[PDB]
């Protein structure tokens, strides 16, 4: 898949990469037992081989999901491919930037 | 409406091998596994495998990896499971079901299993077709008085009292299996004490498999 | 892995039937839940613990946690006596796994004690070397009987045959038992005998030659 | 191999890759011409491929 | 990739410094770019760039 920003601002895409805990689970969700995901942009380029990684229960899961995200400048494209693992995106945010701010972590 | 119909039944002897079908109907053949799954006389269900007639994809369970193959069609909307090397224990009855139960969460990510085949009987006994002999069970108000169908191989055996002039009062007890691998049974008929010797009882035993058929007087010692 | 499943559960009509499923972890897995009467093909009645098939009785359901998963039966009918198999999805190995299973026995008419007919072998069986004593009993409730035979009191196991019971047309059960030994065995006992426990309690046959 | 840490503070793990020179040395030490090496945990994961480089 | 100077493809550039004494090694089945001329340079320290067109 494919989306080309055309709205003049920069356009935020995020996605996710599943880690499955053991080996049946990959097969029942995709049926490969070697994944691939590839993100290309003319300023993001990676690709990913997820494999299996059975990890203590957090939430009461043994698997993951690490979360990746890039910027998409006006006029480039960016390009999802897999045969697995992906969690694909399905909104983005196009903004514009503003400068030079901070987070502020209270209760007030 | 969903529906798996199965192949017939088999009597095989050690080391012959089977192929049993399971053809679907009522569904889009290649959206759901079709699993298999096993059943020995008088124990539980025993998983083998599936296969997603899709994909070809199969999944075969640990005990069945190399015995077995399992395989489809598509054209037909059937599949296939293939068990070598038989073998006594391996008598059972050998059922398929369909991966219809869509999972809800990808926590526990399992196509469970809706519907099933109704079953296809599969002995493996050493032995061969073999008739009975047929014994009379004389008598000690009313009598006992019955037939003793002994040592005959395989299943079934059908016993008439008189032709089917009898029918009240018989009680045909289902055979045993003996270790020899052969069966017998008894058939039994209550019966007025007092026409003993006016009237002739007679017992029709019929073993198909064989092409035996006996007809046995049944009087007093 | 293994899934324990207690293997027999009596129960009264009207009542409440309650069913394990053991297993590790068996909260986080979903069960599914299948029916299988006598002579028929399994058939699923609860899936996903809690859930229904279409063409189900309301009160057919369940529960799952823990270490433990239950199948729940409301309003137990007699129709509903059978075996009931526990499955989930092993993901670590990738396998399907049912439990033991659980005869489910609905107490739907009382106790009754078997009726035991016992023959002696025949002149013919004899003639041709041969002898075999049939112990044929019938009409006893609850399908648990133990028969044990007896030749002039000392009993005998080698050569002795004996059927599991049952169900016959009026609901009770019957099995029947035979005895296979040689003419001079026959001839070496004025008589042997057919014992059939039942709940406790004992009724006996004996034959002798002549 | 893994390690549960049940210390209650933080563990520092070191490990090291070995690329040898000539692949003979690949095969007479490890017996395999496509090696991997996976480390994973939860704020660190990496996976090597070493090839030969002399 | 959309047409920049009318090309769908890309080269990713890439660099490095080799040290005296040490050794630099490319190896491949395709794809590469390979160097023609390199930079023996001595290096300076502490400047920076001036876009401007005065």
């Amino acid at each position: 898949k494919s989306y080309a920003n055309n709205k003049e601002k920069e356009v935020l895409v995020l996605w996710g990469v599943h880690h499955p805990p053991n080996i049946g689970d990959q097969r029942a969700l995709y049926h490969t037992e070697n994944a691939y995901v590839s993100v290309v942009s003319s300023h993001y380029s990676r690709k990913f081989t997820p494999e299996i990684a059975k990890r203590p229960k957090v939430r009461d899961r043994e698997g993951r999901i690490n979360y990746y995200w890039t910027l998409l400048e006006p006029g480039d494209t960016i390009i999802f491919e897999a045969n697995g693992n992906l969690i694909a995106p399905r909104y983005a945010f196009a903004l514009s930037r503003g400068f030079g701010s901070g987070i502020i972590n209270s209760n007030a | 409406e969903v529906q798996l119909v199965q192949s017939g039944a088999e009597v095989k002897k050690p080391g012959a091998s089977v192929k049993v079908s399971c053809k679907a109907s009522g569904y889009t053949f290649t959206d759901y596994h079709i699993n298999w799954v096993r059943q020995a006389p008088g124990q539980g269900l025993e998983w083998m495998g599936w296969i997603h007639p899709n994909s070809g994809d199969t999944n075969y369970a640990q005990k069945f990896q190399g015995w077995v193959t399992m395989t489809r069609d598509t054209a037909i909307s059937t599949a296939y499971m293939e068990v070598n090397g038989l073998k006594s224990d391996d008598t059972a009855v050998y059922y398929c079901a369909r991966g219809g139960l869509e999972p809800r969460s990808v926590d526990y990510y399992y196509y469970g299993m809706d519907v099933w085949g109704q079953g296809t009987t599969v002995t493996v006994s050493s032995a061969s077709t073999k008739g009975p002999s047929v014994f009379p069970l004389a008598p000690s108000g009313t009598a006992a008085l019955g037939c003793l169908v002994k040592d005959y191989f395989p299943e079934p055996v059908t016993v008439s009292w008189n032709s089917g002039a009898l029918t009240s009062g018989v009680h045909t007890f289902p055979a045993v299996l003996q270790s020899s691998g052969l069966y017998s049974l008894s058939s039994v008929v209550t019966v007025p004490s007092s026409s003993l010797g006016t009237q002739t009882y007679i017992c029709n035993v019929n073993h198909k498999p064989s092409n035996t058929k006996v007809d046995k007087r049944v009087e007093p010692k | 892995s293994v899934l324990t499943q207690p293997p027999s559960v009596s129960v009264a009509p009207g009542q409440t039937a309650r069913i394990t499923c053991g297993g590790n972890d068996i909260g986080r897995k979903s069960v599914h839940w299948n029916q299988q009467k006598p002579g028929q093909a399994p058939v699923l009645v609860v899936c996903y613990d809690s859930d229904r098939p279409s063409g189900i009785p309301e009160r057919f359901s369940g529960s799952n946690s823990g270490n433990t998963a239950t199948l729940t039966i409301s309003r137990v009918e007699a129709g509903d006596e059978a075996d009931y198999y526990c499955q989930v999805w092993d993901s670590s190995s990738d396998h399907v796994i049912f439990g033991g299973g659980t005869k489910l026995t609905v107490l739907g008419q009382p106790k009754a004690a078997p009726s035991v007919t016992l023959f002696p072998p025949s002149s013919e069986e004899l003639q041709a070397n041969k002898a075999t004593l049939v112990c044929l009993i019938s009409d006893f409730y609850p399908g648990a009987v133990t028969v044990a035979w007896k030749a002039d009191s000392s009993p005998v196991k080698a050569g002795v045959e004996t059927t599991t019971p049952s169900k016959q047309s009026n609901n009770k059960y019957a099995a029947s038992s035979y005895l296979s030994l040689t003419p001079e065995q026959w001839k070496s006992h004025r008589s042997y005998s057919c014992q059939v426990t039942h709940e406790g309690s004992t009724v006996e046959k004996t034959v002798a030659p002549t």
